[PDB]
């Protein structure tokens, strides 16, 4: 009885009308210019969708798999070479990777401070990983969804 | 049965507070598995809303 | 007038300690709710996923939700839009504010159906008694049409009507739905909308009785064991001669 | 306060005890037990019981008059 | 409605309504009913007699009902 | 060694381990720990409730439903709180009664603190019931709070001061929440002082005689008997919350608040019903609330009317009957209190109220004197 009563009380601090998860938001990509960071609501979390101008894909086509934490390339992330859909969280804490103002690529992950790039990747330090690609998947070329 | 079950329960498992604690905790596990299910089972003498029974129909 | 009648005791499948709740009935009762009852009665404390594990299957419940619509979030301007209901929005206010009920309903306000079984004595019995049983207004009683006559209902002047008139049917397994069967089911479903926890409540209760029934004797034997030095104990008084 | 060894002064009283692991926790439980509960009940009924029945009666009477009052024949 | 749904209530009610306790109760109903009609400036309104009948009937209804219901 | 010397352990040791206790206390002494238990159970389920409840009129009721449907195990937590409040009252009523019967009140400080403890939980529980913002929550909040308006020249202002508005509105709910949170902690400090004064003499016992001559350590003996005791509290509590969650609350208080309705009902929860009966038995605004109050503060007069040469009732037959007539009379009072103020109920509710006061203030002390005389004392 002790466990059970304790467990109930403990398990009471978790769910509710909080299993929602709808989203899969209607996005459109030529609809947004060429590289403008665009956050949505996916189960809540700000889905940072930055597009890719040719020039800025080449700084992302330039990574370092030899010297890396979570081994990957911008190409090894995105399935359609110039359309990676990012998110806003930061693998360390909760500073949604602010559009620009950072080191490599573009991205910057504040809170305190951590530097990202146009693949979400952690270039400098604080955040252990490279953000989260919501399967990033589309519908057609211009048309796009998530998941 | 013979030189007593309790006697052996005492001699082999209850003379130390260690083994005592240890059996109670091991005995706690199984009991939960046996009872939680046992009571859920006995409860099945109500083959009604029995989600399993409905699962087959729809 | 302060003169009235109290509902009898119907033998529901969910009364009497350890007792499930007829789930096939909650479902027919849901049907009754959506078709005939919902038109003028809100059940704003119940959502579509509540109907999941219980009666319907996941897909089934969504399909019902999908069907009609609600006013979903703001269109990128400042007007809202419509879309097929998801599993997460509560059943569907037929009247905006309270005075809308008065307007479309003689001047009376039909009370919410989220609880009702717990908000009226006798519970399902009162609803059952209010439903099925309807009578001819006796002599000297002056109805006035808006108010119908109803035994059980306090004052006897109601405003509802008997929306059970043997039908406006539905059906899965095709239950011969007379006014009786259609009433039992609503109440059974109503029990569930009021007290969803009903089943589990009584399951823990079974376990609580079995455990208490096992701990109680044991804790007693623990206690008499230690008190035995005192219960069995002897005194003698040996003063100097 | 109070402790043990500073309670009071007692003289010439022996107390025999027996270890709990050497006696039964439920000796004549039904044998000696039940007669005792009957004896305790006897001793107390005449002081507990009456006040209550006085209410028991006041209760049923009280309700009848109430219910029977909300009715009437002529006038 | 016009004829063809076998309302169990109606069926069990017949047998129920009939019975002794309700026979007597309905007698008083009719008794009082016929008084109320037999005048003008009256007010003894026959409301009580109805409930008593119903009560007696309804207890017996509950006892015999749901048995048949599916 | 370690238990006896260490600054914190001493306290525990002196209160639950080596405390000399009479080898004589019966079941009626268990309500002490039981209240202690009820107090914690009521703070613990209470806190978890505050993690989901919101004290604003438009979400108040909704948040309580949110708890029972959506919050995992919210329902048990909710009903345990609800029923623990009644369980806390049955125990409170056993405890006061026990002391009255056994002369335990001769320990003035302990007792007087006990009366402060009785009032504190009553004020606490009354605020508790208003929180869900149900029909009864609002009208019970209205009816009861309005009593203070009988106090001359101060009353109107008083009622308006605590109300926050001119009614039981927004200010009142949030207000009542805050005090319902702060009260049980204060209750605790006070229960510590209750136990502090009690420890100065140790417990009384059924004979009212004196047990220095036969004390036993609180440990195996009363720890293990309190355990078995708490277990039975749990049974009663759980039997209530699992099988009949709304039994003592009655099917009623659902449906939100409506400041224009006024249900033909209006009665506080069962634990105030005896007081409720006494109040309405008196045709008079002032007198009603004066006698309402007096019906509880009279516990502070009991020791001044002891009268008997023996402390307990164990050896006093006439007093026993009179005591039982008090309890019997208190049933009548709650029973009446739970009924409309019409024909039969008024006059007995009136008579029973006079009896309550006649019994405690005149009949009981007289019986003591008679009893002394029959024993040639
Ligand atoms: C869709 C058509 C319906 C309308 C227009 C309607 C309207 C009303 C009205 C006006 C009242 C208040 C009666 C009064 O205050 O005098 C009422 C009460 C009530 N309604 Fe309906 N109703 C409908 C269907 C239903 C159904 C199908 C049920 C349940 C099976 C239901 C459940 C109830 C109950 C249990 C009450 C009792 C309130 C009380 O006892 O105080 N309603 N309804
Ligand atoms: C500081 C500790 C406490 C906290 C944090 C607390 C919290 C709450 C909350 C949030 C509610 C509203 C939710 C609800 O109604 O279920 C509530 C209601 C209530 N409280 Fe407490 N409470 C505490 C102590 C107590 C005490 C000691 C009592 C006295 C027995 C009490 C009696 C009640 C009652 C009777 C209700 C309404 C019953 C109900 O609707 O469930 N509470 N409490
Ligand atoms: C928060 C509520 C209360 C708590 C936690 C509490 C606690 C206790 C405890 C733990 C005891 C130990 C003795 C025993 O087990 O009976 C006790 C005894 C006592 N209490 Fe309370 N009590 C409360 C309310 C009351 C009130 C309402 C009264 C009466 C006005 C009261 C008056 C007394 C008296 C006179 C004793 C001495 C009993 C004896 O020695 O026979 N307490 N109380
Ligand atoms: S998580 Fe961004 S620096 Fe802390």
């Amino acid at each position: 009885a002790a466990k059970n009563v304790v467990s109930q009380f403990v398990s009471s601090m978790s769910a509710s009308a909080d299993v929602l998860a709808m989203s899969k938001i209607e996005i459109k990509l030529s609809d947004i210019p060429e590289g403008k960071n665009m956050a949505f609501k996916w189960r809540g979390k700000p889905l940072f969708v930055r597009h890719r101008t040719k020039k800025e894909i080449d700084q992302e086509a330039a990574v370092e798999v030899s010297q890396l934490r979570d081994p990957q390339h911008d190409l090894e992330r995105v399935k359609k070479p110039e359309w990676v859909i990012l998110i806003g969280v930061c693998t360390h804490l909760g500073c949604v990777p602010i559009a620009n103002a950072g080191d490599f690529g573009g991205y910057y992950c504040p809170c305190h401070g951590s530097h990202y790039d146009a693949s979400g990747r952690i270039r400098k330090g604080p955040a252990p990983l490279n953000l989260e690609v919501p399967s990033y998947e589309f519908t057609s070329d211009d048309m796009v969804i998530v998941g | 049965v013979a030189p007593t079950l309790t006697a052996r329960l005492y001699s082999l498992l209850f003379r130390r507070t260690s083994t005592f604690a240890l059996t109670i905790v091991v005995g706690a596990l199984f009991f939960e598995r046996a009872f939680d299910q046992g009571a859920d089972a006995i409860y099945e003498h109500i083959n009604e809303g029995k989600l399993w029974k409905h699962i087959k129909h729809k | 007038s302060d003169l009235e009648l109290h509902p009898p005791s119907y033998p529901w499948s969910h009364r009497g300690l350890l007792s499930s709740l007829d789930h096939t009935s909650i479902r027919r009762g849901f049907q009754v709710y959506k078709q005939v009852c919902s038109s003028c009665h809100s059940m704003d404390y119940v959502a579509y996923r509540h109907l999941v594990g219980v009666c319907y299957t996941e897909d089934e419940a969504k399909a019902l939700a999908e069907e009609v619509e609600v006013q979903d979030g703001p269109n990128e301007d400042g007007e809202m839009f419509m879309r097929p209901g998801k599993l997460s929005d509560y059943f569907p206010k037929p009247y905006p504010n309270p005075e809308a009920a008065r307007a479309a309903n003689n001047g009376a306000l039909p009370p919410d159906l989220s609880y009702i079984v717990r908000a009226r004595h006798g519970g399902e019995d009162y609803v059952f008694s209010l439903l099925t049983g309807y009578c001819e207004p006796p002599t000297g009683v002056s109805l006035r049409e808006g108010l119908y006559f109803n035994p059980y209902f306090p004052g006897q002047a109601i405003g509802m009507a008997p929306p059970i008139y043997n039908e406006v049917l539905e059906f899965d397994d095709g239950t011969p739905a007379t006014m009786s069967q259609v009433a039992k089911d609503v109440c059974t479903f109503l029990r569930w909308a009021a007290e969803p926890e009903h089943d589990h409540r009584k399951r823990m209760g079974l376990k609580m009785l079995l455990m208490m029934g096992l701990l109680l004797p044991l804790v007693y034997a623990m206690k008499r064991h230690k008190w035995s030095v005192l219960k069995s104990r002897k005194l003698a008084y040996r003063p100097p001669k | 306060g109070r402790q043990f060894g500073h309670l009071t002064r007692v003289r010439h009283v022996i107390t025999y005890s027996l270890s709990p692991f050497e006696q039964r926790a439920f000796p004549h439980y039904f044998s000696k037990g039940i007669p005792n509960v009957l004896r305790r009940t006897r001793a107390c009924i005449l002081r507990v019981a009456p006040p209550f029945v006085a209410f028991y009666l006041v209760y049923t009477w009280g309700t009848q008059e109430f219910e029977k009052s909300k009715r009437k024949n002529p006038a | 409605e016009e004829e063809e749904l076998v309302d169990p209530l109606t069926t069990v009610r017949e047998q129920c309504e009939q019975l002794e306790k309700c026979v007597k109760a309905r007698e008083r109903l009719e008794l009082c009913d016929e008084r109320v009609s037999s005048r003008s400036q009256t007010e003894e309104d026959c409301t009580e007699e109805l409930l008593d009948f119903l009560h007696a009937r309804d207890h017996c209804v509950a006892h015999k009902l749901f048995n048949s219901l599916k | 060694n370690i238990r006896k010397s260490h600054p914190l352990m001493k306290i525990v040791n002196n209160a639950f381990i080596d405390l000399p206790a009479p080898s004589n206390i019966s079941s009626w002494w268990n309500f002490g720990s039981l209240l202690g238990i009820c107090l914690i159970l009521q703070i613990l389920t209470g806190l978890f409730l505050a993690m989901h409840y919101t004290s604003d009129t438009t979400t108040a009721f909704s948040s309580v439903t949110h708890i029972c449907r959506d919050v995992n195990y919210g329902w048990i937590i909710r009903y345990m709180h609800a029923n623990g409040a009644s369980m806390f009252f049955i125990c409170l009523y056993m405890h006061v009664g026990r002391g009255l019967y056994y002369g335990s009140y001769t320990f003035l400080e302990t007792w007087n603190i006990g009366v402060i403890l009785l009032l504190t939980v009553m004020a606490t529980a009354f605020m508790g019931y208003v929180l869900p913002w149900g029909q009864m929550s609002f009208w019970g909040a209205t009816v009861i709070t309005n009593l203070l308006s009988a106090i001359p020249y101060i009353g109107t202002n008083l009622v308006e001061w605590i109300w926050g508005g001119f009614s039981v509105d927004k200010a009142t709910l949030t207000r009542f929440f805050a005090f319902h949170f702060i009260l049980p902690f204060i209750i605790m400090a006070i229960a510590m002082v209750h136990l502090l004064f009690l420890h100065e003499t140790g417990s009384n016992n059924p004979t009212g005689i004196s047990s220095d001559v036969d004390k036993i350590p609180f440990h195996p003996y009363y720890t293990i008997k309190d355990i078995l005791g708490a277990l039975l509290l749990i049974l009663a509590l759980m039997l209530l919350v699992l099988f009949a969650p709304d039994l003592l609350g009655d099917p009623d208080n659902y449906t939100p608040a409506n400041p224009l309705n006024t249900p033909p009902h209006i009665k506080p929860e069962w634990y105030f019903l005896f007081a409720y009966a006494i109040l309405r038995s008196i045709p008079n605004k002032l007198g009603g609330v004066l006698a309402l109050a007096f019906s509880i503060l009279i516990l502070a007069l009991i020791p001044l009317l002891h009268t008997s040469k023996q402390r307990s009732m164990m050896f006093r037959p006439l007093s026993q009957c009179l005591f039982w007539a008090l309890v019997a009379d208190l049933l009548t009072l709650t029973w009446i209190g739970g009924q409309p103020v019409e024909h039969p109920y008024i006059t007995i509710g009136q008579l029973a109220s006079v009896l309550y006061f006649l019994l405690i203030l005149v009949l009981m002390p007289t019986a003591g004197t008679i009893e002394n005389k029959l024993l040639k004392w």
